[PDB]
RNA sequence: GUGGGAGAGGGUGGUGGAAUUCCCGGAGUAGCGGUGAAAUGCGCAGAUACCGGGAGGAACGCCGAUGGCGAAGGCAGCCACCUGGUCCACCCGUGACGCUGAGGCGCGAAAGCGUGGGGAGCAAACCGGAUUAGAUACCCGGGUAGUCCACGCCCUAAACGAUGCGCGCUAGGUCUCUGGGUCUCCUGGGGGCCGAAGCUAACGCGUUAAGCGCGCCGCCUGGGGAGUACGGCCGCAAGGC
């Protein structure tokens, strides 16, 4: 059990029930493959410095989970399955590094 | 024939020549111009002189579409590259913006043997 | 990996009395740990020289600590030996 | 070169380590999307080490740019 | 052993953007390209320049360093997994368990070979243009093997610090990477520069010795003949020892 961070870019055109639907499949494969959801922060529509398969913007969620190592790789795979997914990455966490401090 | 009095105007300037595309907003080409447009043949359209007869030729066909201001593009290195910009200048369409587009890769493709020592 | 939990167990497990980190048998039986850990590393990724370089060493250092347990006490060498099953 | 005003020195308290922060990291970018060299954003080695690690998540992220255009030549 | 650290060390899967080429569409027209100057070449079956979409291969700009890691060859987008080495602090455990190392075994840049994939860019050979007294070349236009992946061979090199490995001893100064500490400074591990003593034919080396010492290994004995002949071992071959 190690703890990571799952970062999704999603589709800005979701309405609320295919959003709502996109995050209920996420949750889902995040139960099936045995993550424990700690922290979740819901961003949301932001600007992208470039387009993202031809949009301008997309839809940002933040989840802070504890999974197993050897099903990590396997559990984004299953992320990017989906259509309305953008973008998904899975940065094992870090504690910060301050400067200025 | 168009009417539309506002463009792009790109300016790709190579060690060999110059060839400056006016174009509409949306990109797509009004007319062109390049070293060899004009009466020069060999080495001499990679003159300054070359790319400033070129970007007067281009803006010329340019105001003949009713051309009246345009955003600069530049891309390459060359000489007669800051020549066609002060030639657009003088030209008669003002000059809103200029961009340096250039094209470079992250270390992408093999260099021919003259290009190398780079990559 | 090798976690904290494991490790301790197996060096609780090798102990010839209480407090006993770094004697013989705690120091083969770690290698031991690290050689086969490493060897099932190396049943895959055929391909990682620099990994089986560190299983070369790692193999050497346990026949060198092995070599003076055989030395002093032949007792303690054989109870070791059947104990973690090497050589053969 | 670096002949303006110490990125590092005007700036609060920052975590390196970040990559979702983009109203800090644009920061070390210069007028093209680049990485600005430690004599610009005047960090350390191993300070710069971690920033270019950040930055490069972010853009994966479509965050930050990759490249940019260059204005008013 | 416990605790803490830095890293292009390695293997597998995934994934990102830039650029090149090609395909489709749009707009547009007389050239583009290339050189010392040109020509071959490409373009009215519409090229070059510009925009939109798509396909594929390969390489990772900035960061990037006078930097880091590795035993060497060598290692650079990002993410995860697997995995090797190493440094520091505590002074905790074992109690000489050490060093070197003929043979053996393994690794070993590029090119090269085998089977099967792949093939954008580059390109031995080759086909052309030019240059020249000639031009088998340098320059330009094309271009196959190859360069890429998987598995299996080959075993070489200016494989270089042209400096075997280990330990101890012999002024300092200065820059740097990475730890710890009473944190202007002290202390440890790397990487550079100037230099005590000393050494060196000289050049230079000088706590990262080429100084003072001890241990073990490999090697040299005038030049050409010649890394050739003969023999043996290795290799599918090229060829290597
Ligand atoms: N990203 C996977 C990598 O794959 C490497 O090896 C793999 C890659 O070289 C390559 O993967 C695909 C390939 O399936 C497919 N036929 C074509 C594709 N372009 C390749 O990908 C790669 O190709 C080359 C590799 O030199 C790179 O230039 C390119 O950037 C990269 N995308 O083929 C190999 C087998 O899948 C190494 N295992 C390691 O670096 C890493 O795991
Ligand atoms: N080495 C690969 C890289 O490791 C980095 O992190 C590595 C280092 O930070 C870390 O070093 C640790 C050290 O912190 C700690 N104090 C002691 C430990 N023995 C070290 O680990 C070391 O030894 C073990 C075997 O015991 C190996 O498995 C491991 O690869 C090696 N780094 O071990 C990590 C894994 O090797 C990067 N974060 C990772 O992305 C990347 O894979
Ligand atoms: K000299
Ligand atoms: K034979
Ligand atoms: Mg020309
Ligand atoms: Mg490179
Ligand atoms: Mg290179
Ligand atoms: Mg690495
Ligand atoms: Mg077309
Ligand atoms: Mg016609
Ligand atoms: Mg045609
Ligand atoms: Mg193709
Ligand atoms: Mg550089
Ligand atoms: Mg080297
Ligand atoms: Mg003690
Ligand atoms: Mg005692
Ligand atoms: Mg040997
Ligand atoms: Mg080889
Ligand atoms: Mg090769
Ligand atoms: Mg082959
Ligand atoms: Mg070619
Ligand atoms: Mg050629
Ligand atoms: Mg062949
Ligand atoms: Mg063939
Ligand atoms: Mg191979
Ligand atoms: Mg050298
Ligand atoms: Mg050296
Ligand atoms: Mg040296
Ligand atoms: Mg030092
Ligand atoms: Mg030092
Ligand atoms: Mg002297
Ligand atoms: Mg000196
Ligand atoms: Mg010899
Ligand atoms: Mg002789
Ligand atoms: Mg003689
Ligand atoms: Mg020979």
């Amino acid at each position: 059990m190690r703890r990571y961070e799952v970062n999704i870019v999603l589709n800005p055109n979701l309405d609320q029930s295919q959003l709502a639907l996109e995050k209920e499949i996420i949750q889902r494969a995040l139960e099936n493959y045995g993550a424990r959801v700690e922290k979740v922060e819901e961003l949301g529509l932001r600007r992208l410095a470039y387009p993202i398969a031809k949009d301008p913007q997309g839809y940002f969620l933040w989840y802070q989970v504890e999974m197993p190592e050897d099903r990590v790789n396997d559990l984004a795979r299953e992320l990017r399955i989906r259509d309305n997914v953008r973008r998904v990455m899975v940065v094992k966490s870090q504690e910060p590094f301050l400067a200025n401090a | 024939k168009r009417q539309v009095a506002s463009g792009r105007a790109y300016i790709h300037a190579s060690y060999n020549n110059t060839i400056v595309t006016i174009t509409d907003p949306d990109g797509n080409p009004i007319t062109w111009s390049s070293g060899g447009v004009i009466g020069y043949k060999g080495s001499r359209k990679g003159t300054p002189y070359a790319a400033q007869l070129a970007a007067l030729d281009a803006a010329k066909k340019a105001m003949a579409y009713g051309m009246q201001s345009v955003d600069v593009i530049v891309r390459g290195t060359g000489a007669g590259r800051e020549q066609a910009i002060r030639a657009l200048q003088a030209s008669g369409l003002q000059v809103k913006s200029i961009v340096d587009d250039t094209p470079v890769p992250h270390n992408g493709c093999r260099p021919k043997k003259k290009f190398r020592k780079a990559s | 990996p090798i976690t904290k939990e494991e490790k301790q167990k197996v060096i609780q497990e090798f102990a010839r009395f209480p407090g006993d980190t770094g004697s013989t048998e705690v120091q083969v039986a770690l290698l031991t740990l690290r050689i086969n850990r490493l060897s099932e590393h190396l049943k895959v990724h055929k391909k990682d020289h620099h990994s089986h370089r560190g299983l070369l060493m790692m193999v050497g250092q346990r026949r060198r600590l092995l070599r003076y347990l055989q030395r002093e006490d032949p007792e303690r060498y054989r109870a070791l030996i059947e104990k973690l099953g090497i050589r053969g | 070169p670096s002949r303006k005003a110490k990125v590092k020195a005007t700036l609060g308290e920052f975590d390196l380590r970040d990559y979702r922060n983009v109203e800090v990291l644009k920061r070390f970018l210069s007028e093209t999307g680049k990485i600005l060299p430690r004599r610009r954003t005047g960090l350390s080695a191993k300070e710069q080490r971690i920033l270019a690690k950040t930055i490069k998540r972010a853009r994966i992220l479509g965050l930050l740019p990759f490249t940019e255009k260059l204005v008013r030549k």
